[PDB]
């Protein structure tokens, strides 16, 4: 299931 | 059906709504009484057994000659003085099917567990009876497990090597590629897994001596190495497993990744070559900022700067490469490449994600070389130098190729015996002996790095088993506190034993003076931060054991500065998926995949409940797929800060999660300091 | 369509029932005027051209430095004094598309025919102006044609090797196999085709260090070699071509042949590896009597007798192997294997059939070694010694590996000029220079054998063209008489030139004293039989040329005995492919496949009538497929008796002829003394 | 075809 990286995923 | 298998089949037959876990002890008893004792050849005395095994080319006569027969006899007696009993049927089955010595017709059992342990101990001690008995006590208590090559082949004549893994640096030439194929086949003949760094190989469509667009890239080398590993596949005992590692800024990165696509044609598809991708922090920075990235042609960089692309700092040299018209490159989307990585891991489990800057920020031997790639299990992170193999009758410039001698601590057995220090020191001595006795004539760089670096790998296992058997959830902060404390003690005692060996032998590993051990940079976080448990429950586990404090770490730092370090690398946590059964331990520091593993060996299924699984600790043995992968990343990063090399970190994912969830776990691992990621297992 | 191509298409436009063969000369004129003269770089003088070519790394400077500019200018004037004109458009097209030097952007043409010939002559002469002019006269008269590597790369910096072939002996070890892969790639990057003898490799199911059923056979080595040749694809401009040869008594012979089956799976099939089968007379005897044959495991024989299977005379040792219980074998059907060979050649043209006893019955250097295998073109038959490549930092035992120093005589232009002696001697000198100047550093055995044996290959082409243009049918006995006389003359003058070179240099080839040249056994049939033409028509063809007699052969034998022989091997008839167009000649001594060749180039259809084809000699140019293969075997065997090496003998088969017909042709070739059979071309 | 050999194809 390809779900595109939408930013805010590089920050935790 | 065999009686032992039928009794083991009774585990899942639930009476009163509860699993019959007591049937596994009955299963192992039936297994022994009805198969093992009946099919074990017995000698009137140990002298007859040793004579028969030496004369029939089963044992080396060299390693047994340093001991008088009374010493060997007493070593065996102290091996049987333990009266070790296997706790599960699968432990005995795995040992007597994979490691126990059998006759040439594979019909009778020549070695018990206490005989394999005694032989391995006598090999380790090398003429010392007291040290041999110490090793026997170490292994029969199952506190330390030598790696599968070491445990299986120590003291045997029909043996390969005792080294579990090899890492080869492939230079950008036909001579170097052919020699890399030769060395890969030679080391696969020895039985060890081979990992190759293809980041120095120039990209597809590059120039070969003024002949432009002639190269096939690294993918042709992958095909060559794949067929080499298929050919040198240990005759079919176990298929030849090799690894290829490529930097994510190599131009062939997409072609490198396409080899694992199912839709890929057979002319570009490899089958026995595991693939790994080396991701510098620059790639993560570019993907985070969504800027278009460039993968570069390595030969253009070599011509412009005189150094290979993976030999330079990507974070510093990326802008210089991009602004250099003489450095050829092609534009890629780093976020699209990350999504491609995530989908590849979801569909096949490849590539091995290696965060280069996460390795080199705490790498002690960056002066020797940066860690440009990992091993086949993505846990051996060591400095390596490429070998410039020249033409025939021309002297070759031999570099350093990583050889990793592995060994595993059973955390449950180490902690229950309150013997972290003694187990770690004895394991370090055994790994030093394995490294010393290992010579490889057909791999000049592997041999040179084994002699100079003296790097060993002291892993750990049964972390989740110990935590669950102590009522600690693997994702709980108490589990991370225990991992922090235990692995800080393991690192302390490994460093102490390495310094003691360097003092006793008067020699340190080559280029030790430039390492952070000599400068003291390695011990900064240890002389500044106290790693004692923060939870009283965890601190009670270390009762009766001296936890190294800040003052003890300062003393160790001074001792290392004064006497040096014998081993460049000491700690590396391998998956240890095979020897875990024999030791009744969970594989590596990874959480358990299944509470009761279902295995089919023949026409009968053989269930293996997890070590110590019961009704009271059923929910502490939480399956890795049901666990939050962020918590597992936190655990591994807590462990990784005390491991100088990498950890075989496997990602256990559910089918519901997408490629974005996989990318989020990857980026969280990168942010938390995870060095390498091994596999993406989907349920 | 271009004007020259359009004019070429008027060859097949028939007017008055006759092909417009005169349109071809108009095609050459149009091609030159409209394409070549416009797109050839012209310089104010030869000095500027030479400076431009050396400075821009198009030519080597070392070979031009041996001559003053006056000598080079005189040589070029000699080349252009002939005013050579291509008689067919296809000749000029081939030269100016393949062999003419072009600029780095390929837009323009740097070399004419008279320029490439002048440069090749200057390379051959090595500082001698008169010798360079003699070579220029030899090549511009098109009497002698250097091989494609030699003609292409002579005096050019951007090149490969002038050597056409590489015959490698592969010993039964992993180190030797790895070195075979390395040397195969290092010689494929040089351009020349590589042939490997795999008969020494132990079969599938053999032991590797006393563990049984461990080997995967020679098929795995063929996989490795095939992928090695695919990797060394020479930019892809010409795909990496390699051959593998196996003795028919090797156990893997069935699996060796199974890789060329169309139905074979991708897990066994090899694509870029041509295969050849070496058939001793013993196999033919076993097939003749319809008695069960045995294929032997080579390593069992090596263990029992201390010698490789292919180093022992199978006609003598087959019974010893069969009645030896320590030699492993399986019963096979020799007639079934022959039928399998026939159907494999019908389906794919493979394998090459090498009759070992036919080769070794008249092999002069059996003392050095028996001929165990042939080259990729199945025409080189030389003694080879295996190289024992040992582990690293251990000295290797270097053997002898064969190499092609090829050159072809144009029989038509050789006999029109009545200069068999001069052409043969000059060609021998040129091939000697090519062999001497070849220094391959990455192939130790190849370099050692090139230095020691000093073997060259002097072939002939345009046999069918000469016969048809002189009103002689190829199958006619007069053609065989002419071939006998011509090739006896060629052998006489090649031996004479070799002895003269040995006298002038004071050295022979290594181990010459044991050869039949020294003992005089080679000259027995030459001093006992007269090879002068038996036909008045044929004898008139040699008028004006001194045909060597029995007394002349006795004098030559005495001269060789006193002075020695410089070349171990001198004559071998290569297929003479794409360069046959440039010389306006039929390919090799083979009959023409088609009277008018229909070739596709880009979007155009080009027609090439064979040289000298017209209405009067239309039926003399009989197509090869229409010929009786038995009479072609007779022709080749008549030629073969004067060629010390083999002849690239291609079988031209009709669609209606079954596998029994192919087997009959093969057995008649074996009975008539044919050494090798190259291809089975089915129409 | 796949015509098999006989005893008379081995003598000429
Ligand atoms: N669970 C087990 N683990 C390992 N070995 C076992 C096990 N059960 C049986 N065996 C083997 O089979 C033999 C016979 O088993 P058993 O327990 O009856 O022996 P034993 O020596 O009389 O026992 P005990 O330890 O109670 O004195 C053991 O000596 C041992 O070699
Ligand atoms: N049939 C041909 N074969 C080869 N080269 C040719 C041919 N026709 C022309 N050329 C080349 O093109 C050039 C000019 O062609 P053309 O036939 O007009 O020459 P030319 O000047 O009339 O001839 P010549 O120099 O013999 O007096 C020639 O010098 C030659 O290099
Ligand atoms: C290592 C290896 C060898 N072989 C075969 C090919 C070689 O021709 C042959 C010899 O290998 P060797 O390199 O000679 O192995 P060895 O010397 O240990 O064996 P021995 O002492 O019995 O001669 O083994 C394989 O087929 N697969 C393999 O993986
Ligand atoms: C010969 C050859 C090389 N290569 C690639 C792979 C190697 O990494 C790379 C280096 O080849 P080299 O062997 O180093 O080529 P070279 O030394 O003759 O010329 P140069 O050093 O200027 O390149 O070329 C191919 O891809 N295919 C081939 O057939
Ligand atoms: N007798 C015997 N002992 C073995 C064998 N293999 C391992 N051992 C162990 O090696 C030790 C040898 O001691 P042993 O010779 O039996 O002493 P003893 O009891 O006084 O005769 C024992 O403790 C055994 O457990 C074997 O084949 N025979
Ligand atoms: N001028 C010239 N001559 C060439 C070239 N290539 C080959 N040649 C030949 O080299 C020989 C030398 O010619 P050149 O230097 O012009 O002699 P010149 O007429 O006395 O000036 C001639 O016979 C030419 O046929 C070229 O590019 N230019
Ligand atoms: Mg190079
Ligand atoms: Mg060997």
């Amino acid at each position: 299931t390809v779900e595109p990286l939408k930013d805010d995923d590089f920050y935790f | 059906v065999p009686k032992w298998i039928q009794l083991n089949n009774e585990i899942m037959i639930q009476k009163d709504g509860k699993f019959q876990f007591d049937k596994d002890k009955e299963a192992v008893h039936s297994y022994f009484v009805d198969y093992i004792n009946q099919n074990t050849v017995f000698f009137h005395n140990l002298k007859e057994k040793l004579d028969y095994l030496v004369e029939n080319q089963y044992y080396e006569e060299e390693f047994l000659s340093l001991y008088s027969f009374e010493d060997i006899k007493e070593v065996f007696k102290t091996a049987y003085a333990k009266k070790f009993r296997f706790p599960s049927f699968m432990s005995a089955f795995k040992f007597y099917n994979d490691y126990a010595l059998k006759t040439n017709d594979k019909k009778k059992i020549l070695e018990r567990y206490e005989d394999r342990i005694s032989i391995v101990a006598l090999f380790f001690a090398n003429g010392d009876t007291e040290k041999a008995k110490e090793y026997v006590n170490l292994m029969i208590n199952q506190e330390y497990q030598p790696s599968t090559p070491t445990f299986l082949n120590a003291g045997r004549k029909r043996r390969g090597e005792l080294v579990s893994c090899f890492l080869l640096e492939v230079n950008d030439s036909l001579n170097d590629i052919s020699r890399a194929i030769d060395i890969s086949m030679q080391l696969s003949k020895l039985g060890g897994g081979v990992s190759l760094n293809l980041s120095k190989l120039r990209a597809k469509g590059e120039a070969i001596k003024d002949v432009e667009n002639a190269t096939k890239g690294v993918v042709g080398v992958m095909k060559l190495l794949d067929n080499a590993f298929r050919y040198a596949d240990q005759m079919g005992q176990r298929q030849g497993s090799g690894a290829a590692y490529l930097n994510i800024f190599h131009r062939d990165i997409n072609d490198f990744l396409d080899t694992k696509k199912i839709s890929a044609d057979e002319d570009v598809r490899v089958k026995t070559l595991s693939i790994g991708v080396v991701i510098p922090d620059k790639f993560v920075e570019l993907a985070r900022e969504d800027k278009a990235a460039y993968v570069f042609y390595p030969h253009t960089i070599y011509k412009e700067y005189g150094q290979h692309m993976d030999e330079m700092d990507m974070n510093e040299m990326y802008d210089k490469f991009v602004d250099n018209p003489r450095v050829k490159k092609e534009k890629i989307n780093p976020r699209k490449l990350l999504e491609k990585l995530a989908m590849l891991r979801s569909e096949s489990g490849y590539p091995y994600i290696m965060f280069q800057d996460n390795v080199n920020k705490v790498h002690a031997n960056n002066h020797i070389s940066k860690v440009k790639f990992s091993n086949l299990c993505s846990e051996v992170l060591q400095a390596s130098q490429v070998s410039s193999y020249t033409d025939y009758d021309e002297e070759d410039e031999i570099g350093l190729d990583i050889s990793c001698n592995l060994g595993s601590l059973n955390i449950l057995n180490v902690m229950e015996h309150k013997s972290i220090e003694k187990t770690v020191k004895l394991a370090t001595d055994s790994l030093t002996h394995v490294s010393e006795t290992t010579d490889i004539r057909n791999a000049p760089a592997v041999r040179r790095a084994n002699k100079a670096m003296k790097s060993i790998g002291l892993g750990a296992m049964n972390l989740h088993g110990y935590l669950a058997q102590n009522g600690i959830a693997y994702e709980s902060p108490e589990a991370r506190d225990f991992a922090n404390t235990f692995f800080m003690m393991v690192n302390f005692y490994s460093i102490q034993r390495s310094a003691e060996i360097a003092k006793e032998k008067g020699e340190t590993f080559d280029q030790y003076e430039g390492s952070t051990y000599a400068t003291g940079e390695y011990f900064d976080k240890y002389v500044s931060t106290d790693f004692s448990p923060k939870y009283e429950k965890i601190a009670n586990l270390f009762e009766g054991m001296h936890i190294p404090t800040t003052e003890d770490w300062k003393k160790l730092k001074a001792f290392v500065a004064e006497h040096g370090m014998y081993h460049s690398y000491r700690l590396c946590i391998a998956p240890t998926g095979s020897i875990s059964y024999v030791q009744s331990s969970t594989a590596s520091v990874m959480p358990i995949m299944e509470r009761i593993e279902e295995r089919t060996y023949g026409n009968s299924k053989t269930y293996y409940p997890m070590p110590g699984l019961a009704s009271n600790n059923w929910f502490f043995y939480k399956e890795a797929y049901d666990m939050d992968m962020f918590k597992v990343v936190d655990m591994i990063a807590t462990i990784q800060q005390h491991i100088d090399q990498g950890i075989s970190f496997t990602l256990f994912l559910k089918d519901t999660m997408t490629t974005r969830d996989l990318n989020r776990i990857d980026l969280y691992a990168h942010h938390r300091g995870i060095k390498t990621i091994y596999y993406a297992r989907t349920k």
